[PDB]
RNA sequence: CGAUGUCGGCUCAUCACAUCCUGGGGCUGAAGUAGGUCCCAAGGGUAUGGCUGUUCGCCAUUUAAAGUGGUACGCGAGCUG
RNA sequence: AGCCAGGAUGUUGGCUUAGAAGCAGCCAUCAUUUAAAGAAAGCGUAAUAGCUCACUGGUCGAGUCGGCCUGCGCGGAAGA
């Protein structure tokens, strides 16, 4: 049982997913094509998280999760890489309308009850990466 | 309201004052107004725990000298050179 | 540490919800991870059910104010309360499926009508449907 | 390392260190390190202590040194007989009577001041106590 | 074993003990932390 | 004090005899006898045992506490009985019982033969398992320590005689 | 100061332990072998040579080791000079 | 004090790096479900895992904690 973050339409190279999951006992060709067949609806250039559930007979079952909070704040502000020193250096800006956009997508994984509860959980991910709310 | 209990001193001077402290007590003076100054002795452990609160040095305190009640205000305190103790207190009639 | 000002406030917050709610469910929740609990918290808020873990000593104080003054004997061991403020039932069914599917705990006692319900007869508030069923 | 810039005279008579300290109260900061012992604090000792407490507070807040080593100390070297004049000045001390507030500090929480003062006390030849600023 | 005049607790698993009038620092988590006053 | 105040409930089938400071506890598992410190005053009454300090004796309660504790594990001793389990870790390490003697093969030039004292009985469910049984907690504890002393667990592989519940913290050898 | 012979060697020693070896043990940045450090321990043991008046030191080659000190810097009514 | 139970979610926080996923470093240190859970006090992994603490619910059932002024002791303490 391992947790990984593979691209929307990319799953096969050796340095990121190769011997990380293959060391346990997972088929490198069976998962690499079943994952991209279900993540075809997900937009290009968006890292999507996936959790693997392996049994004693080397068999596997995966459930796809919504893109990360520190991932969606980069495309919304227009940045490739975050700040080296957060709250000391400002790299971008995101409005109150963009905060609720990241929160409505993350609703499947978030613990919050109301929209305001899920919005504040993205507000903290933005402050901790240098991005200022404007 | 801080209530201090005191007795008038039967003696004065070095020898007599050193004796008070050795007996876990300390001398103190009450002066101010038309009245003559009053030399009193105070219990050390009681007055120490009181002066620990900052309100002691600001508020009006009442001194009980043989039944009588005197309203005062702490004017000047003499402390021990290095121990957490009191050597003498100047009280002023209010 | 819980000051008495905090303790009285926890007594007050649960004494208020007690008056308003219709069906209250009392159970054990020892040996269950937060993953399964945050899940039973989502299924509760959805069904109009209030979910809390309160000191058994502090429960005997917020229940004394009537009509749950028969849940006293249910305040021995880990206690979890399910106060249903919106539509009677909800929890009494939500707990029965969570108990069987997770195997941990047993569910102490149920309360409705200001009357005591034993651990064996919780099938009474579990068979009740909607409000919203009489039409 | 503290030392007087100029002096009226070079060498001082030995003297004595009787009596109690003048300057017993925390007069500039919020906390203090008070002398319980009687002795001499050298210019090096003062610096050693000052450095320890500064390193501790991460050079936050403010420190005061209420003592100044204005006393010159002479010494005769090896294979030198008695007399033939007073020895040469080698180091400087500050005469310390019980009660002297040696160091003062503020701009730090009580817990840190205590720790800082604990570290500096280890570099001192005389016993010390922690003292707080008092109303009168 | 460390034999010194100043025997102190070094971690939370350090315990001070008096065995035959000798102050000892007996520790469960770190054997390096074992001290005897002397 | 907190220990001494708590009484030892002597069950059915357990006989208690007290001759001043000497206590004899007879049960189904055996008979044990202990001489209590003069500072301890023990009272019988009902199906219980109560302990307390004797007048004039300074360390009264500390002594009374110890007494209770000893007599409790004595009461347990003559009924239920104590059990210490030891497991042998390492290549060629084997053990077997031939009556009151435990034969131990522990990587030495000579096999180690450990004689068992009165009341202690051992058995080997495996070639790498020694199970001790008796009534005296202090004696079963002692025998276990003596067997463990022949080859204490090494910190580089955990090799040696270890208690069944013993946690053996291992470590890596010096780098280069 | 109406005399208490000075360095080193030779011979002969005796004590201390702040232990060089041998013995017991704790920690190790102790796999093993072999070390490092500290604790306990004074029972015995603890090189011959080259150079130099040397003690010492440097060097050669040994040994389990070639300890540190006190004894009028032990020892000339014992020797040497 | 002991013992039972939990110690979660966003999230593998961002930057950096072959990797840094509480746990090489550097900077920030909020927010959510909450009984409570540090964007983590230590051990562990190539990085993950895994173990435990801070904190909190249960059990127990009456005391418990550590500063101050002080008396008398203890270690610190080896020699011919
Ligand atoms: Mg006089
Ligand atoms: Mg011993
Ligand atoms: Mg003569
Ligand atoms: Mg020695
Ligand atoms: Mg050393
Ligand atoms: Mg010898
Ligand atoms: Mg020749
Ligand atoms: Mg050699
Ligand atoms: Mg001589
Ligand atoms: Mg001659
Ligand atoms: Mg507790
Ligand atoms: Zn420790």
């Amino acid at each position: 049982y391992v947790k990984l973050q593979v691209a929307a339409g990319m799953a096969n190279p050796s340095p990121p997913v190769g011997p990380a999951l293959g060391q346990q006992g997972v088929n490198i060709m069976e998962f690499c094509k079943a994952f991209n067949a279900k993540t075809d609806s997900i937009e290009k250039g968006l890292p999507i998280p996936v959790v693997i559930t392996v049994y004693a007979d080397r068999s596997f079952t995966f459930v796809t999760k919504t893109p990360p909070a520190a991932v969606l704040l980069k495309k919304a502000a227009g940045i490739k890489s975050g700040s080296g020193k957060p709250n000391k250096d400002k790299v971008g800006k995101i409005s109150r309308a963009q905060l609720q956009e990241i929160a409505q997508t993350k609703a499947a994984d978030m613990t919050g009850a109301d929209i305001e509860a899920m919005t504040r959980s993205i507000e903290g991910t933005a402050r901790s990466m240098g991005l200022v709310v404007e | 309201m801080f209530t201090i209990n005191a007795e008038v001193r039967k003696e004065q001077g070095k020898g007599a004052s050193r004796r008070l402290r050795a007996a876990n007590k300390f001398p103190a003076i009450i002066y101010g107004g038309k009245e003559a100054p009053l030399a009193i002795e105070l219990d050390h452990d009681k007055v120490m725990n009181m002066q620990a609160k900052a309100e002691f040095y600001s508020e009006v305190l009442t001194i009980v000298v043989d039944g009588k009640e005197i309203k005062v205000k702490a004017q000047d305190v003499q402390r021990h050179p290095y121990k957490p103790k009191l050597q003498h207190i100047d009280f002023v009639r209010a | 540490a819980l000051n008495l000002q905090d303790k009285q406030a926890i007594v007050a917050e649960v004494s208020e919800v007690a008056k308003g709610a219709l069906s209250a469910v009392v159970a054990d929740s020892r040996g269950v991870t937060v993953d399964k609990m945050t899940e039973l918290r989502k299924a509760g808020r959805e069904a109009g059910v209030y979910m809390r873990v309160v000191r058994n000593t502090l429960l005997r104080r917020a229940v004394e104010g009537t009509p749950f003054e028969c849940l006293k004997d249910a305040f021995v061991g880990p206690t979890l309360i399910a106060y249903v403020t919106e539509h009677p039932g909800a929890a009494a069914r939500l707990f029965k499926e969570f108990a069987k599917a997770n195997a941990k705990f047993e569910v102490k006692a149920a309360a409705f009508e200001g009357e005591l319900i034993p651990a064996s007869q919780i099938d009474r508030l579990a068979t009740l449907p909607t409000y919203e069923e009489a039409i | 390392m503290l030392q007087p810039k100029r002096t009226k005279f070079r060498k001082m008579h030995k003297g004595r260190n009787r009596g109690l300290a003048q300057g017993t109260d925390v007069s500039f900061g919020s906390f203090g390190l008070k002398a319980v012992g009687r002795g001499r604090l050298t210019a090096r000792q003062i610096e050693a202590a000052r450095r320890a407490m500064t390193r501790a507070v991460k050079r936050q807040g403010k420190i005061w040194i209420r003592v100044f080593p204005d006393k010159p100390i002479t010494e005769k070297p090896l294979a030198v007989r008695m007399g033939k004049g007073k020895g040469n000045v080698e180091y400087w001390v500050a005469l310390i009577q019980p009660g002297k507030v040696l160091y003062e500090m503020d701009g730090v929480p009580e817990e840190l001041a205590r720790e800082a003062f604990k570290l500096a006390a280890a570099k001192l030849p005389i016993k010390t106590t922690f003292v707080t600023k008092t109303v009168m | 074993m460390k034999v010194r005049a100043s025997v102190k607790k070094l971690c939370r698993n350090c315990k001070i003990v008096k065995r035959d009038g000798v102050i000892r620092v007996i520790c469960s988590a770190e054997p390096k932390h074992k001290q005897r006053q002397g | 004090s907190r220990v001494a105040k708590a009484p030892v409930v002597v069950p059915a089938g357990v006989d208690v005899k007290i001759n001043g400071q000497v206590i004899t506890i007879k049960g189904k598992n055996g008979e044990l006898t202990r001489t209590l410190n003069d500072a301890v005053e023990v009272k019988h009454a009902d199906n219980t045992l109560t302990f307390g300090p004797r007048d004039g004796y300074a360390d009264g309660w500390a002594q009374a506490g110890t007494a209770r504790a000893l007599l409790n594990s004595m009461v347990i001793g003559v009924t239920e009985g104590f059990t210490k389990k030891l497991q042998l870790v390492g290549v060629g390490y084997r053990a077997a019982v031939k009556g009151n003697v435990i034969n131990l093969s522990l990587g030495f030039s000579h096999p180690v033969d450990h004689q068992l004292p009165a009341g202690i009985t051992a058995e080997c469910p495996t070639q790498t398992e020694i199970v001790l049984k008796g009534a005296d907690k202090q004696v079963i504890g002692q025998v276990a320590a003596d067997l463990r002393a022949y080859r204490r667990p090494e910190p580089y592989k955990g090799k040696g005689v270890r208690y069944a519940d013993e946690v053996v913290r291992t470590k890596e050898a010096k780098k280069k």
